[PDB]
């Protein structure tokens, strides 16, 4: 049975099926809630919008990222985003697919513990696994040796690898990324 | 004894005592003969270890212990001990093999089309049922008609006959034979008169359905009248709600009413030239959505039959050419084309050829038609003001106009026929012959199917009410103290959420009025209002390999799934009163005769529901009598029925509902003497004080009552 790949990131969810060449779904990792009143009776008001539906209605919503610096700081919103990713974007049943999540290095243990608990309980995945983003980047580059500088929306980190051996004492993690550049701009 | 006066037909109506008495002593066991499911038969006898030509070992609480051979040819399954699907299925199979196509079912009358001429109807040698009841004679529908006669005469109350009709044949022959019986009893006859102009209904209210080729898309309620003392009078037929959405929209592999294609058969070029119309069906949209022709029937002979029907009717040249003009104009509507006015939001015409055709045809003006369509007007207080229109709104208006034209033309032909078959002295009483479409379960269910299923739901709850009150009466009769929740209403009152003005169709109109409403928004609102808060409302199981549904309801005929795509287009009917006024003045006198007699909200759902309630009130004032026709096989060969088809039919025919409800008896209600004699191996007080549960029986006035599953031991 095929497996799912769910690179979460702090600014964009990229999900797909293990074996493809590119993520099947790429949407913002964002949850919006209406701030204004709501007058048209019967318009069918939703409580919250996720993904890029919240991006087109963003004029009336207040947007929130459930991931600040690689750390998930709102587990309800993250559960909403995962539910969306599985049912509305990929349109699968999580009970029939092992899931490969991804995480940045040097971030709290409770993050991975809650990730796996959420998966196994409120999604009933058959199995899962949590990889490191830099190792996967090196896989994709077609190498077994190199220092990879990953820089997403929340966190920048270097991981030096040699012959497939990591040097965990030389991993350096920095906490300015796309979002801090957006704020500075 | 009392059967040999049917002679050669007695063998069919009730076998001689010999084969029956040798059949009541068959050696069969209650613990080595059960019923198990199957792939081709779905239900088979067997010997958990089971063998009948194929071996399987399944759970021991899914097998059906076969009925005792004491009862193995009884024509009324209301007395068996093991009431379950394969029991009734193979019981009908057997009683049909040893040819007896007639059967009693509790209160229904299940008959099967034999595909074979039988003298079981003719001559009167069999029609001697005069005076008898249903319970004593062999189970013939003529006995039912005689009971209807007796009842209508002895209570002065109207009676009702409800047959299931979506079976292609068996409906026709059964209607014919019963109306012939009624002609005989209370005696160029009225039956001749009925079948003369019937091509009218055949050509206007029938079309090729994906699982048929001649389906009545309306209800036929024949009122055959009797004298105050019981001599037949003239008979006026009544028609009801029609699937008029068919006028515009048709699914794939189907088509709308025949008359279009009959005319389009290029048979009489006088018509095709009077209507300025070609013969290619793919040029007129209101008919060319599905298939343009079915090879299972020719259209020239249909046109000629319809011409003959118009001739035998009092129609003149105008009462025929005018109807042709109405149909042609409805067809020329189908390719009316409009565009937004440049730089602004208003429909503007592009090409008026079809407008010219229609204006000439109906006796209207082209400019007046175009503007009144493009500029609706309202009576605001004591003033007149024009209304602007988007293109889609005008297309809605066009479709509604065509629908109303067709509908009122149909109704007027109904009144014309009712007049042409009416000349008689003042009458009082009549018998109702209600023909109706049955339940539908196709592989792709849509809105019209929801409508028909709701109609059948109402009719089935009606029947259940009737059987409930009759059973309650019978239980009061023998002093049998037993009360229960009303079987007739409550179990189904919860599945008519569709009618509650918050349910499915209610929310449907709500969205029809709601701006920018989409099928996704509609699905959202539905799920808000019903998902989880209803047990009958459930999410469909869309497994890849089938077309997607969007919700699932649990009716009495199983659990049905629907696909909501396109329903706003099905329900909206904003009628344009300006063109109505145009019609009410037209030179084409038929148009004026149609539309002679201090709007933008009409929904097909509303009219459908109100006509349904009208028919329900029409029924509830009378006494009903039910009939269940079955098509045994699709290859039309006599003798053998294909069990999965017939099983699905009987599921949707609703007799299984009666079985399930009598299971809540005490369906088995026997006298004292019969059980005292048959089971004396050792007045009924001592016989059943010997032994089981004491609620298994209810002793009263020489009557013993048994729950199903008790006489399989005896």
């Amino acid at each position: 049975t095929t497996a799912l790949v769910c690179d979460n990131g702090s600014g964009l969810v990229k999900a797909g099926f293990a074996g493809d060449d590119a993520p099947r779904a790429v949407f913002p990792s964002i949850v919006g809630r209406p701030r204004h009143q709501g007058v048209m009776v019967g318009m069918g008001q939703k409580d919250s919008y996720v993904g890029d539906e919240a991006q087109s209605k963003r004029g009336i919503l207040t947007l929130k990222y459930p991931i600040e610096h690689g750390i998930i700081t709102n587990w309800d919103d993250m559960e909403k985003i995962w539910h969306h990713t599985f049912y509305n974007e990929l349109r699968v049943a999580p009970e029939e697919h092992p899931t490969l999540l991804t995480e940045a290095p040097l971030n709290p243990k409770a993050n991975r513990e809650k990730m796996t608990q959420i998966m196994f309980e409120t999604f009933n995945v058959p199995a899962m696994y949590v990889a490191i983003q830099a190792v996967l980047s090196l896989y994709a580059s077609g190498r077994t040796t190199g220092i990879v500088l990953d820089s997403g929306d929340g966190v920048t980190h270097n991981v030096p690898i040699y012959e497939g051996y990591a040097l965990p004492h030389a991993i350096m993690r920095l906490d300015l990324a796309g979002r801090d550049l957006t704020d500075y701009l | 004894a009392q059967m040999a006066d049917f002679g050669a037909a007695a063998q069919y109506l009730r076998k001689s005592e010999k084969e029956r008495l040798e059949a009541q002593t068959r050696p069969f066991d209650i613990r080595t003969e059960c019923f198990v499911p199957d792939d081709k038969e779905e239900y088979v006898k067997a010997k958990a270890e089971t063998e009948n030509g194929k071996t399987v070992t399944i759970k021991e609480d899914q097998v059906m212990q076969q009925n005792p051979p004491k009862f193995d040819k009884i024509e009324d399954m209301a007395m068996l001990t093991f009431l379950h699907e394969p029991a009734v299925l193979y019981n009908l199979k057997e009683r049909y093999a040893a040819w007896m196509i007639y059967t009693y079912s509790g209160l229904f009358c299940v008959t099967v089309n034999p595909y074979k001429w039988l003298p079981v109807y003719n001559a009167e040698v069999v029609a001697a049922y005069r005076g008898k009841k249903r319970s004593e004679a062999p189970p013939h529908i003529f006995s039912i008609s005689d009971n209807a006669y007796q009842y209508m005469l002895t209570d002065r109350e109207n009676q009702s006959i409800l047959i299931t009709g979506e079976s292609g044949a068996g409906k026709t022959v059964n209607t014919k034979r019963v109306i012939q019986y009624f002609a005989s009893i209370a005696a160029g006859t009225l039956e001749d008169q009925i079948i003369q102009a019937n091509p009218a209904l055949e050509a206007f209210g029938n079309a090729k359905t994906v699982r048929n080729d001649n389906s009545s898309r309306f209800g036929k309620f024949i009122r055959i009248h009797f004298g105050a003392t019981g001599k037949l009078a003239s008979a006026d037929i009544e028609t009801y709600l029609l699937e008029k959405s068919r006028v515009i929209f048709q699914l794939k592999a189907e088509r709308n009413y025949h008359i279009f294609y009959q005319i389009l058969s290029n048979k009489k070029p006088e018509l095709l030239d009077m209507l300025l119309v070609t013969n290619n069906p793919y040029d007129y949209a209101f008919v060319s959505q599905g298939e343009v022709s079915v090879a299972s029937i020719d259209d020239s002979e249909e046109l000629l039959a319809t011409d003959s029907a118009f001739d035998v009717l009092s129609f003149t040249a105008e009462e025929k050419a005018g109807v042709y003009k109405l149909t042609g104009a409805i067809m020329h509507y189908g390719n009316m084309k409009f565009k937004q006015k440049q730089r602004e939001e208003q429909a503007e015409p592009d090409g008026t050829e079809d407008a010219d055709k229609s204006a000439y045809l109906m006796g209207l003006n082209s400019a007046d038609l175009l503007k009144g369509l493009c500029h609706p007007r309202v009576k605001v207080g004591n003033e007149y003001v024009t209304k602007g229109q988007s293109v889609q709104q005008v297309y809605y208006s066009i479709g509604a106009l065509a629908k109303s034209v067709y509908e009122k033309m149909f109704n007027w032909m109904v009144t014309r026929i009712n007049a042409t078959l009416e000349t008689k002295q003042p009458r009082q009483y009549f018998i109702g012959v209600l023909d109706i479409a049955g339940f539908e379960i196709f592989d792709f269910n849509s809105f019209e199917q929801l409508c028909i299923n709701f109609t059948n739901e109402k009719l089935q709850q009606f029947f259940n009410h009737h059987m409930f009150v009759l059973e309650q009466e019978e239980y009061k009769k023998e002093g049998i103290e037993w009360e229960f929740i009303d079987f007739g209403m409550d179990l189904q009152a919860c599945i008519d959420l569709i009618e509650k003005p918050m349910g499915i169709m209610s929310i449907l109109e709500e969205e029809c009025m709601f701006p920018k409403a989409s099928d996704m928004t509609f699905k959202a609102k539905l799920y808000d209002n019903h998902l989880g808060k209803s047990n009958n409302f459930q999410k469909p199981r869309n497994v890849k390999g089938k077309q997607e549904a969007h919700f699932s309801l649990v009716h009495y005929a199983g659990t049905v799934d629907y696909n909501i795509m396109g329903w706003l287009e099905k329900n909206k009917d904003p009628l344009n009163e300006t063109v109505v006024g145009l019609y009410q003045k037209s030179s084409l006198k038929l148009m004026a005769t149609l539309f002679s007699t201090k709007s933008s909200f009409q929904t097909v759902s509303a009219l459908h529901r109100e006509n349904l309630n009208k028919l329900m009130t029409n029924l509830k004032t009378t006494h009903p009598h039910f009939v269940r026709c079955i098509i045994p096989n699709e290859r039309k060969a006599p003798g053998v029925m294909d069990n999965p088809l017939v099983m699905h039919q009987l599921r949707c025919n609703g007799v299984l509902e009666g079985i399930r409800i009598c299971r809540k008896g005490f369906p088995n209600r026997i006298l004292y003497g019969d059980f005292r004699q048959r089971y004396r191996i050792l007045g009924a007080e001592k016989l059943l004080g010997s032994l089981i549960d004491h609620n298994q029986y209810k002793f009263g006035h020489t009557k013993v009552f048994f729950k199903a599953g008790l006489l399989g031991l005896l």
